[PDB]
């Protein structure tokens, strides 16, 4: 089985830029390489076959290059349509094998998240459960770390995290984090906290509430 | 009035015989001097000449060697008698008999083309059996048989020839995990020989090769087997049969283009010293017309001995090459054997007499009596003889006067036959009474010398 | 009646190149006529025979010609865990050359091909291939529709069904007016024969170098059969197009099968879907009926007529003797929904081994009288056997038994003068159509001009 | 226009089998190889195998040998992927693929078919309003928590889609066989609570449509 190592796994680039994705085979595959595009939520479109040949209809700005075991896809003058995922496939040997993928991402200024902590709703509590929610909203770059503390002790299990894709307007990201625990435990502690760590600040953004404080 | 004997000098008995065959001489001294000594034998006896004293030699033949004609390979007597002794007198002639008979078997050549393509694998025993039966049974039918053979597959070129993998060239069976011989166009294997033991051994040695397409290059083999005179060794004075075996259809002229071969067949011999058809990969297959032409020109009958599945194909081809016939190749070799027996049944021959070493003085004349039993005078040859037939001639030889040679011999040989008639000829010119010469005259006494048959010088 | 035999023009290729094995008139975008000559045994740059093509411009004097370049390098591709291999040695490039619009299609019928997979192979076999050239741009494309990647054993397991390994694609070739290329492959389907067709446009747009196995989606191959009549028939030895069903919207194909039904030979007329419309059976076995086929309207009624060549035909003579002279058969097309019938005329050769009907070339209207005319080749005809091409003028009743003009080979014995022919093109622009004759044995092409 | 039309999304049970379709439009399925490819978020793209529908012959990756059986039918112009012994690892998006020209290429893809392997039964979502905690800035963020539903999808809007801007609805996440989802909306302080911000969840799978008005928290 030939291994296809694709680099980078993602890049932050702007409109008009000329970018290149590289793809390295575990052994020579004499130009028997295809490049594919997958736009957000959409299916696949073929860009290049046999190393350098564009599929019918694929715009001129895409080009394949390379030989032996090392190949490169170049997109020149990036269009806003070109912010997708890209994969190489080899067909020198069966089984056909794919690259890891490269994701083109919109570059923008760094932004710290707006953190909001929410205690369990009245409905949920009366039903028997207790979820504490935290929204870390509109931040860049995408990498972020959330941490929970119940009375200043780090809570590890029962956290559920979910990140959105890059916003279509302000190119930022957002993240929801939901700590769930038994109502029985929830009412045994006072201070609940969610701490956001991001590159935009060496010390974290801490949002808290004390249970029953109104 | 008077006869030629009396009215021509006739000083001696010898001059008397020299005049004419009908003259006689009277040795008797009791005869009156008024009577002539050299006369007709009627006249001598009429003139009181004692019959004991008359000299009148008569010419005769003599069957010296008279062995009978043969019937049915030891001695073989075809002419009879073998030796006659003629004894003639001046100007006289004499007649005698002769019988020729066709005893010896007729000469027949049989060349045998073997399809050794892989399709013939299951048919291999059959062609070996047919070959060895042809050799054996024909030998029984004619001791003057000659037999030979060659094998063919197809033009050793892509797409006919498997050209991969590299090992497949020396072994076309390679991709079956079995071995067989490398492919070839036409291979001459055994020149027309009289050695049946050897022929049958070499035929049984043969094994199959392999090629891609069902139609084979047998027509190359026919054309080369026909035109290559010296290689195959056909005899001039002999019956020519070319037996062709195959289980599939055959390539024909203009098929070669699929191997990229476009040069038309020159109808010439291209089987060199190594017995392979060297023009196989460079020249197209021959057309039916060219084959018809060369078969005819070289005087060779084609017999297709094809398996049942293609009899109707080769039957149809046979009609486009007039004089060709078709038999069925199978485990039973009767069908094909009959064709050859039938060909042998047609062979007729002729007895044509020729005379060797006939003396200046002698001169022959013949009456032929052939199969139809009619004496055709002046003719000395008979046609339309089968084995066992006998013809008969009457020869007459006339000597011109009296030669000094006195003993010559000449031969009467039928053309084509080793047999002949040696005729020994003595010229009897003297009289028996000349032996008693009596050198001393006695009567003449004037230095005349000698006294023979009642006369002086 | 009026091809000038004195005012000839000779174009000459190299020795042993078989220059003039195939030929055709070609016209550039400006309208200027030139001549394409195929030379199947031309040596390559590394002294190995690969064949070649030359593109001669019209000159009264003629002479040497410029080589239309093609890639003669063998190719290997290790793809899909297999090894694809092309072999151009002795491929016979230019064994057939046809022109269409601003494209030339020269074929190498004996180009070989193999596929290796571990210790197994498809077998090195002559699939054939056509090289397409667009001279005024320099574009090149290929078309090799019989190439496969099926291993030797799988064919054996399937009783050799759909075995295209020995096709010899491009053995014969023709292009419809719309631009549908039609290739004869007489080795197709274990020597039954097949036709492959594809738009020239689509051959070009789907070709890329190095790919070797690729798809021309618009292509249409003919069918395999298990009917013994077709076995070893070399269906597609010759091919031509014309109108034979009344429907001007469809195009009909005429296919030559010279050894069809146990060497009886036949020529078929099909629609573009390869359905039989009519069959014409050969007359006499081994005569190669279907060696040559030609389509043209010779009785001036607007319906195409058909001409078939049986060059090894043996005529009967005194004392039951047959004589190989060759024969051409003419079939006039009747009106209405009626099939072709018996021959309207039979033209027999006169020279022994002359191969009369080895070529049949429509001349257009040579004498401009209304009726189309033709030429029939007898490549080893004439009293000396150096070759002969006979002209036949058309007429209301069909064609003439007596030829209007006979042209004798100006080349020495062996030239095969006549083996190729093309006409119905005005090369010198004098208003009358001309005739180019090939003599591959002599490595030359003679051009004859029509005169008032 | 070459186009591969795959069959619809499948919800299937572990241990069972599923058969996916891929029907050629604008061409015939026998014209080229047809491949099947598996895609998952973390693990990425995997080639399952191919079929040559002219003659039915197939190749597979050893990984899927035993699970995947690729077949095709020229009569209906359709290729098929059958997966036996379904496991949770088989929850992926599945594509059929074919080349443009090059025999061995992977140029034209189907839209993809989603397969979800699960024992879970249909469950209506619990929907909870998230109001802020007990000083106040100049902009306020509210939220909505959708919990314990199956299968996907739910469609969450704010004020029946009136309030589109300032919204962040997060992708659903599985936990113990049931999906959870959240959504945040941000407005200015003058907007809320003065005006009424309602949350609107909709789960077609259990015929449930729930509205939750975000009310501020009291003493
Ligand atoms: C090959 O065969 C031929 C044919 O059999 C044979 O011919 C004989 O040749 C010998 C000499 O070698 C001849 O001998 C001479 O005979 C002369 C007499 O000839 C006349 O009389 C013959 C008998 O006639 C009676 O009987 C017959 C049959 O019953 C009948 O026909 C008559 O009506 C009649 O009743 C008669 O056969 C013969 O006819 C032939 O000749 C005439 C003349 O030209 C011809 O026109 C006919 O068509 C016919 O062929 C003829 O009518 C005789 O005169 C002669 O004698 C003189 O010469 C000898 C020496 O040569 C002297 O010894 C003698 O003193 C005389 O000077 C001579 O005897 C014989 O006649 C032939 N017989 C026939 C039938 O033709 C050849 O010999 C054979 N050759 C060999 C090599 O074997
Ligand atoms: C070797 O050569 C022989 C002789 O030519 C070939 O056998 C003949 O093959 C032809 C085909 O070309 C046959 O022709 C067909 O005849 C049929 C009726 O024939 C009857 O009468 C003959 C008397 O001669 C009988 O022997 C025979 O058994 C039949 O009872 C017709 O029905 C056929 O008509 C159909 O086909 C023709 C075109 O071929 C169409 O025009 C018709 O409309 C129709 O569709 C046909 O005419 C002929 O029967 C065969 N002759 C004999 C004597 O058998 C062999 O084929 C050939 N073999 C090889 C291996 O080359
Ligand atoms: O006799 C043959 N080949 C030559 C033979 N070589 S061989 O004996 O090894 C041999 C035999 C059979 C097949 N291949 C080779 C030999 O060396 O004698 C045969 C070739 C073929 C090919 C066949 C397939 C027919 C097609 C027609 C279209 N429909 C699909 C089937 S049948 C035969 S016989
Ligand atoms: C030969 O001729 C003589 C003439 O004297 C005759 O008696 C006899 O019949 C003939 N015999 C033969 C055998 O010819
Ligand atoms: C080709 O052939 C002749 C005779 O074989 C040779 O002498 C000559 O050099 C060649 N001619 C040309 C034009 O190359
Ligand atoms: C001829 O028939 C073809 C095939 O149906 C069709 O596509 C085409 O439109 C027709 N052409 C004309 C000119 O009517
Ligand atoms: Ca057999
Ligand atoms: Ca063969
Ligand atoms: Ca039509
Ligand atoms: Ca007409
Ligand atoms: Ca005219
Ligand atoms: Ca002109
Ligand atoms: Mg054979
Ligand atoms: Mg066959």
């Amino acid at each position: 089985d030939i291994l296809m190592t694709q680099s980078p796994s993602s890049m932050s680039v702007s409109l008009g830029d000329t970018v290149s994705i590289t793809c390295h085979a575990s052994q020579g595959i004499s130009s028997n390489i295809g490049w594919l595009q997958q736009k957000p939520g959409k299916s696949f479109m073929g860009l290049i076959y046999y190393g350098t040949n564009l599929v019918d209809g694929v715009p001129s700005r895409f080009s394949g290059s390379g030989s032996g075991a090392d190949y490169s896809l170049t997109i020149s003058s990036l269009d806003s349509e070109d912010f997708a995922d890209y994969y190489c496939v080899q067909y020198a040997q069966l089984p056909y094998t794919f690259g890891g993928g490269t994701k083109l991402e919109i570059k923008r200024a760094d932004a710290a998240p707006t953190v909001s902590i929410f205690p369990p709703s009245s409905e949920q509590l009366t039903s028997g459960g207790a979820s504490v929610v935290c929204f870390l909203n509109n931040f860049y770059p995408k990498d972020i770390n959330v941490k929970w503390k119940i009375d200043g002790s780090e809570r590890q299990n029962g956290v559920l995290n979910s990140w959105t894709d890059q916003d279509s307007k302000d190119s930022t990201y957002s993240m929801s984090s939901t700590l769930t625990l038994t109502k029985d435990e929830y009412e045994r502690h006072n201070s609940y906290t969610c701490e956001a760590t991001h590159k935009t600040s060496t010390s974290p953004i801490v949002k808290s509430f004390n249970r029953n404080e109104c | 009035g008077p006869n030629i004997c009396t009215t021509r000098g006739v000083s001696s008995c010898q001059q008397c015989l020299a005049v004419s065959p009908m003259c006689a001489w009277c040795s008797d001294e009791a005869l009156p001097l008024g009577s002539p000594r050299c006369d007709l034998k009627e006249n001598l006896l009429k003139d009181n000449c004692a019959p004991e004293s008359i000299e009148f030699p008569v010419s005769e033949a003599r069957v010296l060697e008279d062995r009978p004609l043969s019937d049915k390979s030891s001695q073989v007597t075809q002419v009879s008698p073998q030796r006659i002794a003629l004894r003639l007198r001046p100007d006289d002639s004499k007649n005698f008999s002769i019988q020729v008979r066709q005893v010896e078997d007729y000469p027949v050549d049989i060349y045998y083309l073997m399809d050794l393509s892989y399709s013939m694998k299951d048919d291999l025993w059959s062609i070996q059996n047919l070959g060895t039966k042809l050799a054996t049974q024909m030998r029984k039918l004619t001791s003057n048989l000659r037999i030979g053979f060659g094998a063919f597959v197809d033009k050793p070129v892509s797409p006919y020839m498997y050209i991969s993998p590299p090992e497949a060239l020396e072994n076309p069976c390679y991709d079956m995990k079995t071995t067989c011989l490398p492919m070839f166009g036409y291979k001459h294997v055994l020149t027309l020989t009289d050695q049946v033991t050897r022929f049958n051994e070499e035929v049984k040695k043969q094994s199959v090769s392999r090629n891609r397409d069902a139609p084979e290059g047998g027509f190359d083999a026919i054309m080369q087997a026909t035109v290559c005179d010296e290689k195959i060794g056909w005899r001039n004075d002999a019956s020519h049969l070319l037996v062709f075996t195959t289980d599939a259809k055959t390539h024909i002229a203009l098929d070669g283009r699929l191997a990229g071969i476009v040069q038309p067949n020159d109808g010439q011999c291209h089987v060199g010293s190594d017995n392979h058809y060297s023009a196989s990969t460079t020249m197209d297959y021959p057309s039916l017309g060219l084959m018809t032409e060369k078969l005819s020109q070289k005087n060779i009958n084609l017999i297709f001995a094809v398996t049942e599945n293609v009899v109707n194909l080769y039957q149809n081809y046979s009609e486009l090459i007039p004089g060709t016939t078709v038999g069925v190749l199978s485990m039973d070799s009767s069908n094909v054997l009959q064709l050859i027996v039938d060909a042998y049944g047609k062979i007729r021959s002729k007895v044509e007499l020729e005379v060797r070493d006939l003396p200046e003085e002698l001169s022959l004349s013949f009456n032929a009596t052939c199969l139809n039993n009619e004496v055709i005078p002046g003719l000395k040859s008979c046609m339309g003889l089968k084995i066992g037939d006998t013809v008969s001639f009457s020869i007459e030889a006339k000597v011109r006067g009296c030669p000094q040679e006195k003993e010559k011999s000449f031969t009467i040989k039928p053309v084509g036959f080793k047999d002949s008639l040696i005729v020994q000829v003595t010229f009897d010119c003297d009289c028996a009474c000349q032996a008693q010469a009596e050198p001393n005259s006695h009567r003449c006494n004037n230095g005349n010398g000698t006294f023979e048959c009642g006369v002086c010088r | 009646l009026n091809l000038d035999p004195v005012q000839l023009t000779f174009y000459a290729g190299p020795n042993g190149s078989q220059f003039g094995f195939s030929l055709d008139f070609h016209k550039d975008s400006h309208g200027r006529v030139a001549i394409v000559v195929g030379a199947p045994r031309t040596l390559g740059p590394s002294q190995e025979e690969t064949g070649g093509v030359f593109l001669c411009p019209w000159r009264a004097e003629g002479g040497q010609c410029p080589s239309l370049l093609f890639d003669l390098r063998d190719e290997t591709r290790n793809v899909g865990s297999q090894t694809l291999q092309t072999f151009k040695a002795r491929q016979g490039l230019g064994a057939s050359v046809v022109s269409w619009s601003d494209v030339i299609v020269a074929c190498a019928p004996w180009q070989h091909w193999n596929v290796l997979e571990k210790t197994e192979e498809a077998e090195k076999t002559p699939v054939g291939s056509c090289f397409l050239a667009q001279p005024e741009s320099g574009r090149r494309a290929e078309y090799s529709p019989c190439r496969g990647n099926t291993l030797s054993r799988i064919y054996v397991e399937n009783d050799f069904s759909w075995d295209k390994r020995y096709c010899e694609a491009g053995f014969s070739s023709v292009v419809t007016q719309a631009g549908e290329l039609v290739l004869g492959a007489p080795g197709g389907y274990y020597f039954l024969g097949l036709l492959a067709q594809a738009p020239v446009a689509d051959i070009f747009s789907s070709y890329r170098p190095g790919i070797l196995l690729w798809h021309v989606s618009s292509q249409s191959l003919s069918f395999d059969s298990s009917n013994p009549e077709y076995f070893d028939g070399y269906w597609g030895y010759s091919v031509a197009v014309g109108e034979f069903d009344g429907d001007l919207n469809t195009t009909e194909y005429v296919v030559g099968a010279p050894t069809w039904s146990w060497t009886l030979g036949a020529v078929e007329i099909l629609d573009s879907y390869y359905q039989r419309l009519h069959r014409l059976r050969g007359e006499q076995m081994a005569s190669y009926f279907g060696h040559s086929v030609a389509v043209t309207d010779v009785n001036g009624d607007g319906r195409h007529d058909l001409l078939v060549g049986a060059p090894l035909y043996m005529e009967s003579r005194a004392d039951r003797k047959l004589a190989e002279v060759g024969r051409v058969y003419l079939f006039l097309q009747p009106r209405g929904p009626h099939a072709l019938g018996a021959p309207s005329l039979l033209l027999t050769g006169t020279q022994l081994y002359g191969r009369f009907g080895s070529a049949i070339a429509p001349l257009g209207d040579l004498d401009r009288d209304g009726y189309n005319d033709i030429a029939v080749a007898a490549p080893y005809g004439g009293p000396s056997g150096r070759g002969q091409v006979l002209v036949f003028l058309g007429q209301s009743e069909g064609l003439r038994s007596r030829p209007s003009q006979v042209l004798d080979s100006p080349f020495p014995t062996g030239s095969a003068f006549g083996f190729s022919l093309r006409g119905a093109v005005d090369i010198d622009d004098n208003g009358y159509p001309d005739l180019i004759v090939g003599a591959y044995g002599a490595n030359q092409v003679a051009v004859y001009r029509a005169q008032p | 226009e070459v186009q591969l039309q795959q069959s619809g999304a499948e919800l299937v049970k572990p241990g069972a089998s599923v058969k996916l379709s891929c029907t050629a439009s604008g061409f015939n399925i026998k014209d080229t190889y047809v491949h099947w490819v598996k895609q998952r978020p973390e693990q990425g793209l995997e080639w399952i195998g191919r079929i040559d529908p002219a003659n039915g012959y197939t190749k597979y990756d050893p990984k899927f040998q035993g699970k995947a059986t690729i077949t095709a039918d020229t009569s209906s112009n359709t290729a098929y992927l059958q997966l036996s012994s379904l496991t949770s690892e088989d929850t992926a998006v599945y594509y059929c693929v074919r080349p443009l020209y090059d025999y061995y290429a992977m140029d034209y893809w189907g839209q993809g078919t989603s397969v979800t392997v699960s024992s879970a039964k249909t469950t209506a979502p619990s929907v909870y309003p998230l109001a802020p905690v007990c000083t106040t800035g100049s902009s306020v963020t509210l939220g909505c928590l959708v919990k314990g539903y199956f299968p996907e999808p739910v469609t969450l809007t704010w004020n029946s889609g009136s309030l589109s801007s300032g919204v962040h609805t997060f992708p659903a996440v599985l936990q113990s066989d049931l999906y959870t989802l959240s959504s945040s909306v941000t407005v200015t302080s003058s907007t809320w609570p003065s005006q009424s911000i309602t949350c609107n969840v909709a789960h077609p799978a259990s015929s449930t449509k729930v509205d939750k008005k975000i009310e501020p928290r009291g003493p």
